[PDB]
């Protein structure tokens, strides 16, 4: 959170928060209120968005699900679909804490290294977290879906 | 370190579970007290040093801890308690405004303790000279504030009890 | 026909001797590749611990101290490292804070030369900005020498980069600004090689009041 | 300054300006009509302000102007008043800024040094700075009086 | 560092006065020029990447640097180039939000010009890419905003030429 | 090299090489003739190679020589087998000098930025890499096949 | 460094001799030095502050270089010059109770004016403060051991400017 | 730095060409050196502590040197002396290995002359040092490893030169 | 020098010199007449002191002189006089500067290095060093003698 | 300036020793050059004027340099590039002719860099240009002939770089 961010901040000067950091705390409790709404929106059409993410990416990547792929059969592709629930999930924490700090903590250190030895295509990973992108933004408002896509391109970056 | 947020995302992370009903109370009941603990931390800044003042005066001077004998004597004795006190207060006003105790978890009670012990400093006057870092912030930032400052600084006195 | 391929990848003209001598060494040097970082993983080999402990003299005093001792002052801190009693970012904050130290490389240069030979030495590169050099002057000017090497060596940035078993080594910073020239010009020069500051002070863009 | 702040912040990260702080820059530059007022009306009564202040500080610590004290004749107390000119000066100028490094930048590192050399009393010095904060309040409306004491309290904390 | 605002208040503070008419109204010049500062900030930050792409595309790719044996050859060398221009992006937009081309210069243009000298790296080449930035960035930000942009990359290519 | 690891190794610990490195240079030198040799018949074959290697990439990957691909054009494949030349001398440089030094050096660190900035697929790259030692050890002795693939797989690796 | 006992003994050295009634007399010359310049390093030792307080306060103080605009404005740039002034102060007598001005030149002189140049420090008010605190502390010294401190500090004004 | 090996890799991708005739003569005539190289480092090394001795002995013993006033006299220069020899044995012998003199460019000649001009050391005296051990290293290593010791030894004196 | 290191303790620490570094300087300077005439009578008596002390040194240890031995030649039995010459010369500055700065600094520092280059045992040296205190002590007076085999067993103690 | 038959002199003469049979050998080396060497530059001489028109051509012309603003606007400048470019393929022919590239940093490479920096001169656009010249006069001139001139050009072209 940003609080947690400027608390680090501060104690690595060994100072109380000044002014500034004060005021953007406050901006940030009085935005709350929007973050908890689109933070409820994201939750609410999870297994919708995660489903129609997963179709579009299977359509534009079949080789994932194609035989040979890391994600041919039903048990694959539902290990997949979780996966994307888990990742929908650590959008919904950044949106809700106003930083990307619990999601790069949860499922974005090492996860490059995961994915390696787990046999599967970070390419794919990212435009599948790409295609929840527009599904949530399609749903969602323009500003509620600005603020959101933050986070989402975070995580993709990440992924690529 | 943790606060209000990343704590009640960690209770939910644990599980694997989305963000519940009781979670989004939990999150608007800290962003309601946010105004209120942004200026209590604002207060606190403005007046640490001389909080730190009162309450060591009050609590420890002119005792027999500042006597030859006690903990507090020589100048280099006193400037590491004003020192550990007021790091004590900075510490609290941290966890205050992040609405967690978690950053005295890992930033002030972490090998405090047994670190007292070797050195030999009495861990019941330290508890002292928090409750009256307690009593002094309260009667700046008021009654709701200090409820919650007190709260945390309680939590230190306890843990370093 | 040639392939096309070919002739995009096929380089003009004909690429002389002294092209040829200049371009294998174009950008940064391979000094940055073709050196060693000790890191003292186990203390149960003797060997390697000796071998660390010499890299340790080679890196903060820029030389092995046969011709500078009568005899080895550090030899309780090398038995303490052996022992495992101590880690190496203790040794090298000893190694900082002894008198063979400040007989070399505080004595005979002004503290903004101390300073610049601190951050080559423990730091691994130069002086960040001016605030940096402001702040280990008062350092320096309030609590001496043994203060200065301690508040380096026990910051955040030294145990991120070199950490509690890794010998410090000459970095190749990116950022910030001018860091990685003024590193360069720190440590393209042999010891005692001459004494004018490479880094004296950053002039300040804006004169503040 | 806001500005100036959160661009060091970002280039501390080596990252562009995230939204939040975009955000911040908007409000702060949107609102800039209520700050630039607070300053000129800061300006505007700085003589009676500053003479208010000096002249409550001077019984409320007699020692400064006392016999042996820093500021015994007229012509220490015209140091004094200057001194309380500066201090308001960069009140007004973190004001319009909208945060605290130009005053921190200009008359806060390293001030115990200064008055060390002097041999002032800092701790008049933040009371004097009280004062200086108390009439301001006198002189403003609510929530302005509460945006100068942000500032005002800022500076009084680090003095003390 | 400095900016519009931190240059008016240095301008103040160099006689020592406080803010007349003048100061306040560039300050509010400032204030209104701040929207499409910031939204080119936004607007460029979001693109930032995709930016250098085609401006070393226009400017350096299929060319002599990029040839075997050229500065941009050996692709660590070529990472290096994109790092390079997306500090310029970013320090140029710096200076765009700020207003005040002074990070430039403690931050971009120290020891910038000796560096590329004593690395080798092509000068005139480097200023071609940027002034690609440029070109690709007013044609992204629009003209009025891409002015700014515009003017500070020329400020570093001038730093640099 | 062997030969600038040992110098370099030698010289960080300041001293002379000891004996065993001493016999791990005059082996290298004893399997010089074996690694020219193999480097030998890389180089008579370059041509071709990149020829089999394409064509079989394209047939695995035909998206990318498609329109709209990145290799769409006869100048955007012929920069292909631009790059895949480039990547078979950098493995004849490693096989010469005995290990991935080199390879490393000028074509493997800061590959994945590369193509990024360029928007080629990485891990076509490190499949048409992989075609590349599927043909060289069709046309090569079983011993050299496995030397040469040793290499192969180290850019493979460092490009996945 | 080296003091005049250490400058004999390099000077016969060099010739790899012993010493000799020429440097005997210099020797005793020093040592009878001796008393004074240690009653006079233990003074100066004394009030360490003061000196650099008054000599500030009637050179520097109260002018245009501690107003805004000068190079003495703003508590850091006045701390930065006070504490020049206690090194110079500090070396100064470092090279009285030595009898040998190298130190400086060895410590102090050794890149201060160009490093003031690039800091943009007023030489002429640097060495006006100098040649107050050099009248302050021979009138807090004496005339003779005063008379050593003022050479010593004008030796580093010469160097300085 | 680069040996044979390396540097021939490097010229080669400096055309961006593949190993041609010349690249593999070159090649083989350092792998039929590699024989000779390697024991003769094994030689080298084995009295390394040794030849240094009589390379000095022979070169900078009973001379105005050694004597006082000469920049061989007191424990510290000697001792310098014996080690700077000990270093150029050393580097030599490594770019015998490697067969190549980029070792000696950056590594040893690099800023060693001037060093030496401000040290105030006698560079000529110092070339005379490496052509006394360049002949009691050919005494050791044979004739033709003798000549490819001395080729280095020649490149460092004409650096230092 | 004592004042010499007496003026770099204190500048390590930053500090002036402490009372007792400065009474030790005045009790130096007081009694730096009997230093004086130390340096007077080992000056002039410098070539029977070497003489006897050098005959001792030959006696007790022949092995120096004996068949393979490094002072065999008779030119090397002149050599090692000179260098008890030397380390004589050291010692009067030594007790010349009432500390054991020109002593380290002259010749001390890396003699372990001057002697395994040159092969004299450091144990024979001392011992020879032992011999000058010893004849010295019996040519002087009894309290000059004191601080003259103080020096001595300084300088046999660390080059031992 | 130094060339081929003087460079063998000066190496000589510098140990003070006669001419041996390497110097012999070396001499006959740049006589047999020297018929290569008078071809090329008397047919360069013929073509000097067409040659540095057709370098202009395909290395600056219709680009931003020769644009209104840029440092070939303004024909008084365009005139000095002519002259600038006519200078390096003459003082390249020296060279050549010579058979050592002294005379090139001797009058040309003498003072260029800060000349181009003071001038705002683009330097990596003069080094294109030197190239393109390079190139024209290696198809012209013939292949050992364009070898040699593009030797010496190169070695201008990186002591501009
Ligand atoms: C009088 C002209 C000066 C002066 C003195 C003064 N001191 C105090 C209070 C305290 N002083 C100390 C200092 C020490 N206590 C120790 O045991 C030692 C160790 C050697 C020292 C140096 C302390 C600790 C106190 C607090 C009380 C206590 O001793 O426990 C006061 C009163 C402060 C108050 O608020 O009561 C005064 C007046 N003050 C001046 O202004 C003069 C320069
Ligand atoms: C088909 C095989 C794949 C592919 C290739 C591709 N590459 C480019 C462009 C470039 N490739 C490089 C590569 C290198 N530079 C180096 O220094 C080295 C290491 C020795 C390598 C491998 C570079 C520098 C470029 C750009 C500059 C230039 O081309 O000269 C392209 C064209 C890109 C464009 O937009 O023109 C292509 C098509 N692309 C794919 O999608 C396949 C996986
Ligand atoms: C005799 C019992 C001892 C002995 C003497 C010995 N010395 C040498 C050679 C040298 N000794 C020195 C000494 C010094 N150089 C300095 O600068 C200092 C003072 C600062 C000293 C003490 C030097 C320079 C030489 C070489 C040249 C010279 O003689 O002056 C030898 C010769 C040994 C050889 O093989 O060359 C000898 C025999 N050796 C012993 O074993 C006794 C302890
Ligand atoms: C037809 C009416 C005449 C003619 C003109 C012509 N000019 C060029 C090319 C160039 N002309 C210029 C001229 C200038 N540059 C300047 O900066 C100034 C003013 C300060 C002038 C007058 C330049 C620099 C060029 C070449 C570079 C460029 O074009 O940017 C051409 C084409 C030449 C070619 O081979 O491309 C022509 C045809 N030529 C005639 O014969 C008529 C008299
Ligand atoms: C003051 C209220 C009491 C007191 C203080 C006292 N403390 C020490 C020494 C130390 N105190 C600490 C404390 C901390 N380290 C941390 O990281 C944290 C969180 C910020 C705390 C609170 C430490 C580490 C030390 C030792 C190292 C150091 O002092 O810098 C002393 C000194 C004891 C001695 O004999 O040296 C004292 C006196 N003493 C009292 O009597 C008060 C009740
Ligand atoms: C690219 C289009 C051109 C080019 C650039 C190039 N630069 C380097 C290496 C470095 N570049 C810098 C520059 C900066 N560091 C800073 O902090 C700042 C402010 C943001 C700047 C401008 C530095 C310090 C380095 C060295 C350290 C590092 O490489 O990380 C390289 C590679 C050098 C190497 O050895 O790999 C290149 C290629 N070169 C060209 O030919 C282009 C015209
Ligand atoms: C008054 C209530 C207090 C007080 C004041 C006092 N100050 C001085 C002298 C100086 N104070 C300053 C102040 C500043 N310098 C800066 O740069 C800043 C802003 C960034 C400030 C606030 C300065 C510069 C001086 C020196 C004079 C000069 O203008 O150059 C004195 C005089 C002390 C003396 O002995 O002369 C006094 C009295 N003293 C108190 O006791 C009050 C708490
Ligand atoms: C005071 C007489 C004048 C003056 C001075 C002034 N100095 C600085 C900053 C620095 N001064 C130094 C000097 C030294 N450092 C050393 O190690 C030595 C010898 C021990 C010397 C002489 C340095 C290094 C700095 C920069 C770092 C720092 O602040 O410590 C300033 C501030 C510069 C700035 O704004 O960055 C000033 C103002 N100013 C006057 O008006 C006097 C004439
Ligand atoms: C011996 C043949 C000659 C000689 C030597 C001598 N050297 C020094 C001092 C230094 N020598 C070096 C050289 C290097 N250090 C390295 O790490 C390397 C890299 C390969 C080299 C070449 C350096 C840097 C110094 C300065 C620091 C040091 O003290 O070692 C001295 C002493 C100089 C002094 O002032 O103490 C001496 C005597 N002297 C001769 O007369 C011989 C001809």
């Amino acid at each position: 959170s940003i609080v947690t961010k400027s608390i680090v901040n501060a104690d690595a000067e060994a100072r109380y928060l000044s002014p500034g950091e004060l005021d953007r705390i406050k901006a940030f409790v009085t935005g709350g209120a929007a973050r908890l709404r689109i933070a409820e929106t994201l939750t609410g059409s999870r297994e919708t968005i995660v489903k129609q993410a997963g179709d579009r990416l299977f359509q534009k990547r079949p080789d994932i699900v194609s035989p040979g792929g890391n994600a041919y059969g039903e048990e694959m592709t539902a290990t997949c679909l979780r996966d994307m629930d888990y990742y929908l999930r650590l959008v919904t924490y950044g949106v809700v804490s106003g930083d990307v700090t619990p999601i790069e903590e949860i499922g974005l250190v090492g996860v490059r290294e995961m994915y390696r030895s787990l046999g599967t295509p970070i390419e794919a990973v990212a435009q599948s977290v790409r295609e929840m992108k527009e599904v949530a933004s399609g749903l969602m408002s323009s500003d509620d879906a600005a603020e959101a896509s933050a986070y989402f391109d975070f995580v993709i970056g990440k992924m690529s | 370190m943790q606060d209000a947020i990343t704590a009640v995302i960690n209770s939910a992370d644990v599980q694997g579970k989305y963000l519940d009903g009781a979670a989004m109370d939990k999150l608007k009941s800290y962003f309601a007290s946010g105004e209120l603990r942004v200026r209590a931390a604002s207060v606190i800044s403005a007046n640490a040093a001389t909080i730190v003042k009162e309450a060591v005066a009050k609590s420890l001077l002119y005792s027999d801890v500042t006597r030859p004998g006690g903990n507090m004597y020589t100048t280099r004795r006193y400037a590491a308690c004003i020192r550990d006190l007021d790091y004590y207060l900075r510490y609290a006003t941290y966890a205050m405004l992040a609405g967690d105790a978690s950053i005295l978890d890992e930033r002030v009670l972490n090998g405090l303790k047994e670190t007292y012990n070797s050195l030999g400093v009495p861990i019941s006057s330290t508890v002292q000279a928090i409750q009256a870092i307690k009593e002094v912030t309260a009667s700046l930032v008021g009654a709701d504030a200090g409820k919650e400052m007190g709260v945390y600084l309680d939590y230190i006195c306890s843990g370093l009890s | 026909v040639t392939p096309r391929f070919v002739e995009l990848g096929q380089v003009s003209a004909i690429r002389t001797e002294p092209e040829i001598a200049y371009r294998s060494n174009q950008g940064v040097t391979r000094q940055r590749q073709q050196t060693k970082v000790f890191k003292l993983v186990s203390t149960y080999d003797k060997v390697a611990v000796k071998n660390a402990i010499r890299a340790a003299y080679r890196q903060v005093f820029e030389r092995d101290l046969e011709p500078y001792i009568i005899n080895s002052e550090f030899t309780a801190l090398e038995s303490k490292l052996s022992n495992n009693e101590i880690n190496v970012k203790e040794f090298i904050e000893g190694l900082g804070t002894s008198e063979l130290y400040m007989k070399e490389f505080y004595a005979p240069y002004p503290n903004t030369k101390v300073i610049e030979m601190g951050t080559k030495h423990f730091l691994g590169r130069a002086p960040l900005n001016q605030k940096e050099i402001q702040q280990y002057n008062q350092i320096l000017a309030s609590q001496g020498l043994k203060a200065f090497i301690g508040a380096m060596v026990n910051g955040m940035e030294y145990l991120q980069t070199f950490g509690e078993d890794t010998v410090p080594y000459r970095r190749f910073p990116t950022l910030p600004a001018a860091n990685f020239p003024n590193t360069e010009r720190l440590y393209n020069k042999l010891t005692k090689q001459d004494k004018e500051l490479v880094v004296p002070s950053f002039t300040p863009v804006v004169k503040v009041g």
